[PDB]
């Protein structure tokens, strides 16, 4: 069982400069033909694998220069020069020279100058009311770096548990990045308590930025 | 030309 | 170019299904091909090949022969048939065109959802700014999609017009059923005065909601 193990987990890069990612196997993948399986595929956001380079160096169609593979054996990179928005995502190698294995995946994240999130809040819909559920949302949009934190207040109150935060992908188009954080209650809950916060933490600002509602002035 | 090699 | 794979969905532990690749745009008999598997939390996996005419198969391992890679080369059709289906064969399945020990060519990818959990569609609730709220020049609304089984569901904005400053939050599961949201941003003068409606698809209960966003 040949195991393929990727160097870094995450690769931040600025554009135009290049970036590094190694690949290591676990045995030679020298095959008794002669040949090196040893392939990258590159996943973006949202889509399948495709595939970049095959057999250590050799470039598919419509691969740009700027990508290189290079190694021998049992230890190979990966190199990126003049790095372009559009390559974020997960770089993967695979051999084929024994059974198929894949590497665990390298991210590659553009750096661009840090960007604070644009917040919004929204109450529980009124159909939503209807069912018995109440879920309040906040979105937070086109931040850089990833790193952030939502707090949720219920009349002030820290509220932990119920909280759904998802991150998006990189934006190619702009380098950043967006999150969703749901805080879901009961109704019954919901109806007992007037203030509804979500507070967003992220060094774009030394004060976290706050987002409110009342309950009733909805 | 094999086209799976491990299978050799 | 190209490789469509068939739609996945959901199926009982111990249960059987097949999924179907088809393939277009070359001698489908001239090449190779293959089934790979990503889960999150991670990783692709190898799940089998198969040679030109299908006299020749590889399967990894573990799979114990429960799966079965066919081709109908009068039909340009790749199988892959799934028997005795436990949770650890939920993932999202690719076809792929295998040449000279790589993967020139991969499809979209469909998912497969091994549960005993019951097929639920999606609840589909407005996101707009109300509670008193002054607005500015632009007006970030959004739609939240909750309660439903398995996985995906497809968000678009007026039928997809609506496409530049769109959001798709991934999905999290919590008790047992899906949620997720989408937000879109469209200058304030534009709403309501222009409609804005989020479409929602979720094949697997064969259900669209189409929601009209008001204030």
């Amino acid at each position: 069982d040949v195991v393929m193990t990727q160097t870094p987990l995450s690769l931040p890069v600025s554009l135009g400069d290049q970036a590094s990612i190694s690949c290591r196997s676990s045995q030679s993948l020298v095959h008794s033909n002669g040949n090196t399986y040893l392939h990258w595929y590159l996943q973006k956001p949202g889509q399948s694998p495709n595939l970049l380079i095959y057999k250590v160096s050799n470039r598919f169609s419509g691969v740009p220069d700027r990508f290189s593979g290079s190694g021998s054996g049992t230890d190979f990179t990966l190199k990126i020069s003049r790095v372009e928005a559009e390559d974020l995502g997960v770089y993967f190698c695979s051999q084929s020279t024994h059974v198929p294995t894949f590497g665990g995946g390298t991210k590659l994240e553009i750096k661009r100058a840090d960007a604070a999130p644009t917040v919004s809040i929204f109450p529980p819909s009124s159909e939503q009311l209807t069912s018995g559920g109440a879920s309040v949302v906040c979105f937070l949009n086109n931040f850089y770096p990833k790193d952030i934190n939502v707090k949720w207040k219920i009349d002030g109150s820290e509220r932990q548990n119920g909280v759904l935060n998802s991150w998006t992908d990189q934006d190619s188009k702009d380098s950043t990045y967006s999150m969703s954080s749901t805080l879901t209650l009961t109704k019954d809950e919901y109806e007992r308590h007037n203030s509804y916060t979500c507070e967003a933490t992220h060094k774009t600002s030394t004060s976290p930025i706050v987002k409110s509602f009342n309950r009733n002035e909805c | 030309e094999p086209q799976a090699p491990w299978m050799e | 170019v190209k490789l469509v794979e068939s739609e996945g969905g959901l199926v009982q532990p111990g249960s059987s299904m097949k999924l179907s690749c088809t393939a277009s745009g070359f001698t489908f008999s001239d090449y190779y091909m293959a089934w790979v598997r990503q889960v999150p939390e991670k990783g692709l996996e190898w799940v089998a090949n198969i040679n030109y005419d299908g006299s020749s198969t590889y399967y990894l391992d573990s799979l114990k022969g429960r799966f079965i890679i066919s081709r109908d080369i009068a039909k340009n059709i790749l199988y892959l048939q799934m028997s005795s289906l436990r949770c650890e064969d939920t993932a999202t399945y690719y076809c792929a065109r295998l040449t000279n020990g790589y993967l020139d060519v991969w499809g979209a990818g469909t998912t497969v959802t091994v549960s005993s959990a019951k097929t639920t569609p999606p609840s589909v609730y407005p996101l707009a700014p109300g509670c008193g709220d002054t607005t500015g020049s632009s007006v970030t609304l959004g739609c939240l999609v909750k309660g439903y089984f398995p996985e995906s569901v497809t968000v678009t904005w007026n039928s997809g017009s609506l496409s530049s400053s769109v959001h798709t939050f991934p999905a999290l599961l919590e008790s047992g059923l899906y949620t997720m949201s989408s937000s879109v941003t469209v200058p304030s003068s534009t709403w309501p005065s222009q409609t804005v409606t989020c479409s929602v698809a979720h094949p697997a209960s064969s259900t669209t909601v189409d929601k009209k966003l008001e204030p």
